[PDB]
């Protein structure tokens, strides 16, 4: 499977799709989220009646924040990947002011919203989601991609209750070490905080944080200020809730391992150390991939998304930052 | 409790990237 997937990915990676729609082809309905250099809107493609999520990036804001290369990485990778638990990019294009990525709409909202409301997920519920992340990272890492943005805010729940990973803004295709300080404080591996060259093992550490947060209802390292979070991470002293199973604690001690020669996902057996762990004994990896497992939770409707202030989309009469985004 | 400490913290909302 992975061999065929790499062939498919490389053809798209080497020859990326460009300019596959236009802003006038979509009716903009409502804002689903906002970020430093734009917003995500629910849109309707008038030709088909399909709903999509449109990520709008202001070129000038990307340039001001020195995020050009990361924005080019995001679109180049997202247009090339194909996996059941990844958001599907349908179109991309740009105009004088903005870049646009149009993705299949995932109506269930963020895992973040459901997790905070419910409090915590039971171990079988958390295991169901964690299995999907394990398979997704096995897929991404096999293509030499590092994701670097795992958190419940970036995991969307589809109509079948399965996950769709979004936000490839920090994704990068890299064969060696990399050094960028990026991610979310609670999810940073110690080697990122300590300004070391790091690798895909940072995604496995982030999975450890995610599983802990899903099962506990709070992350393993938190504090009001990021500097305080970093001190807790680099110490790596993790305390587990009394309701955590012995198998769950063993798995987390292996993922939330400061020692790279000991961290699960980063050993000679790679992902198999995770797949074969006792916590995952009840997991049928193939049925998860095939979406045959009954989901523990089933969510143009935007009710599973928070409300955001609307703003008119202004397109300048002059092209901005043309050379910087020529390949988009 | 750790849960009460989390809920009273300023980090329960959507977390921004660094
Ligand atoms: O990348 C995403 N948002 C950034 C924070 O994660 C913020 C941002 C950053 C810069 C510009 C705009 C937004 C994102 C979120 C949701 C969906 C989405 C897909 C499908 N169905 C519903 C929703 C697509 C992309």
């Amino acid at each position: 499977f992975l061999a065929k997937a790499k062939e498919d990915f490389l053809k798209k990676w080497e020859n990326p799709a460009q300019n596959t729609a236009h802003l006038d082809q979509f009716e903009r309905i409502k804002t689903l989220g906002t970020g430093s250099f734009g917003r995500v809107m629910l849109v309707k493609h008038m030709e088909t009646g399909n709903h999509y999520a449109m990520k709008i990036l202001d070129k000038q804001k990307v340039v001001k924040l020195k995020q050009i290369e990361h924005t080019l990485n995001e679109k180049r990778i997202l247009q090339a990947v194909n996996f059941p638990f990844l958001v599907k990019l349908e179109f991309s294009f740009k105009d004088n002011s903005n870049l646009y990525m149009v993705m299949e709409y995932v109506p269930g909202g963020e895992m973040f919203s459901h997790l905070r409301r419910i409090g915590r997920f039971s171990e079988p519920h958390a295991r169901f989601y964690a299995a999907q992340i394990v398979l997704t990272f096995e897929y991404l890492h096999s293509l030499d991609l590092i994701y670097r943005d795992l958190k419940p805010e970036n995991l969307l729940i589809d109509q079948q209750g399965y996950i769709q990973v979004t936000d490839f803004g920090f994704a990068k295709r890299v064969k060696g070490r990399t050094w960028t300080l990026c991610g979310t404080p609670e999810y940073l591996a110690p080697e990122i905080i300590l300004s070391k060259g790091y690798n895909k093992a940072v995604d496995w550490w982030a999975l450890g944080v995610l599983i802990y947060e899903m099962a506990a209802g709070y992350p393993p390292f938190f504090a009001d200020q990021p500097i305080q979070i970093y001190e807790k991470i680099v110490s790596g002293k993790v305390r587990f809730p009394s309701h955590f199973s012995s198998d769950l604690k063993d798995l987390l001690r292996n993922l939330l391992q400061v020692d790279l020669t000991k961290r699960f996902g980063n050993l000679k057996n790679g992902v198999n150390d995770i797949k074969n762990h006792k916590w995952f004994a009840t997991t049928d990896w193939i049925a998860i991939y095939q979406r045959k497992v009954e989901a523990p939770f089933i969510p143009g409707d935007t009710s599973n998304f928070d409300d955001y202030e609307e703003e008119e989309i202004r397109v300048s009469i002059n092209e901005k930052c043309g050379k910087e985004f020529s390949e988009f | 409790t750790t849960y009460a400490d989390f809920i009273a913290s300023g980090r329960t909302g959507r977390r921004n990237a660094i």
